[PDB]
């Protein structure tokens, strides 16, 4: 509506980094206690932007974990924009590689991880 | 000899580290109960076994200790008459590594520590990678005496998360992969030293970090609170300070920075 404390907006929609490391379901409960989702990537801009903002690894609301090999975002948005880094998704490991990661010194280009892993975070609402 | 006849041609479909699915066909007559008993094939023992009702041709056995290779039957009674049981074996798969750690992080290395699995593993494949999903390193690491199974992973890229996977290996077999994630620390800058000292100017020399940085970043401070700020590429090696008070008796610190990481610190002093 105009930009809360701690929060920036970009293009209609305010974001906020958490640099606190948590698992992929664990930010995302943190995300929706804000009235926030784990933040979707839907232009070029926006990944520049959500990248330039956090330069780190961090969650993107992207995954598929409840149907393996179809990503969604956790926002209900459609995939229609994409950025993989080269040969990914690859569900490497049988154990949950179903969230997504943004590789922030690559372009900040998307890799499918375990789910268990702790990282970063970025957040969006409007 | 078995009166009456029973259920037959028993098998074992899907089979996790501590569950199996077992099937059978149903006893073509009336039969009163269902038996089935299952153990492991090591002498030191002994049968578990339930009494199931006659519609059902399945049921899930739990609770199986992993890597273990038990036997099951399926038998049915009726009266004081049991009839033949139906056999076979099958092995519970090799249960993943619990409780992984990190230790010790520096700018090239990772202790890890996980508890054994229960199964009997003589080693742990470690396998890892960096989070950018570049093909994948790979370790055998002989299992740990104790409790416990320790490695250190060396020779790692400064400032970068790196994915973990260990699975516990007997024969050709492996349990699946347990995961875990760590970042490695950023490499400091060290021997950063005096060249020349004069009483506007300090001409430092340093010992350049390693792996990828964005810049150094040179911090001054003359008087109690005030303290001021210059930055420096990659590149360089050396930089002149040039704004100063006379003969100032200062303390310098450098550090590098990649993105939202800074290394630890270094230091000498300057008149
Ligand atoms: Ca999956
Ligand atoms: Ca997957
Ligand atoms: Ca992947």
């Amino acid at each position: 509506e105009q930009c809360e404390e701690g929060w920036t907006k970009f293009q209609g929609h305010c974001y906020r980094h958490f640099p606190d490391r948590e698992t992929w379901v664990d930010a995302e409960r943190r995300c929706r206690e804000q009235q926030s989702h784990l933040s979707s990537i839907v232009t070029p801009e926006e990944q520049e932007f959500v990248n330039k903002n956090a330069q780190d690894y961090q969650w993107i609301g992207l995954n598929d974990r409840t149907i393996e090999g179809d990503f969604r975002w956790s926002d209900g948005h459609s995939l229609q924009f994409e950025k993989w880094r080269p040969n990914q998704p690859d569900n490497f490991f049988a154990t949950g590689e179903d969230c997504v990661v943004m590789i922030w010194h690559e372009r900040g280009e998307w890799n499918d991880v375990p789910c268990n892993y702790q990282l970063p975070f970025t957040c969006k609402k409007g | 000899i078995p009166v009456i006849d029973g259920p037959t041609q028993i098998l074992v479909r899907d089979v996790s580290d501590t569950v199996a699915f077992v099937e059978w066909t149903p006893p073509r007559a009336k039969v009163d109960f269902i038996l089935l008993k299952y153990g492991l094939v090591g002498g030191e023992g002994g049968k578990t076994t339930f009494r199931l009702q006659p519609p059902l041709s399945q049921y899930s056995v739990q609770a199986l200790r992993p890597g273990s290779r038990y036997e099951v039957s399926i038998s049915a009674v009726r009266g004081t008459n049991e009839s033949d049981a139906s056999s076979t074996q099958f092995t519970t798969e090799i249960d993943a590594p619990k409780n992984l750690r990190v230790g010790s992080r520096t700018a090239t290395s990772l202790d890890l520590e996980w508890d054994n699995s229960e199964a009997e593993a003589q080693e742990y494949k470690v396998v890892y990678s960096t989070l950018a999903g570049e093909q994948y390193h790979e370790v055998l690491v002989p299992k740990g005496i104790g409790p416990t199974t320790k490695t250190t992973l060396t020779d790692l890229v400064p400032g970068t998360e790196y994915g973990v996977g260990i699975s516990a290996v007997m024969n050709s077999k492996q349990s699946i992969p347990a995961t875990m994630n760590a970042r490695t620390e950023l490499d400091s800058p060290r021997d950063l030293m005096v060249t020349a000292s004069s009483e506007t100017s300090i001409s430092l020399i340093w010992t350049k970090a390693s792996g990828p940085i964005d810049h150094y970043r040179i911090t001054f401070t003359p008087s109690s609170g005030i303290s001021s700020e210059v930055t420096v590429p990659r590149d360089r090696t050396s930089y002149t300070l040039t704004d100063l008070e006379p003969g100032a008796e200062y303390i310098i610190s450098i550090t590098a920075e990649r993105g939202r990481q800074q290394s630890l610190e270094s230091t000498v002093d300057a008149f």
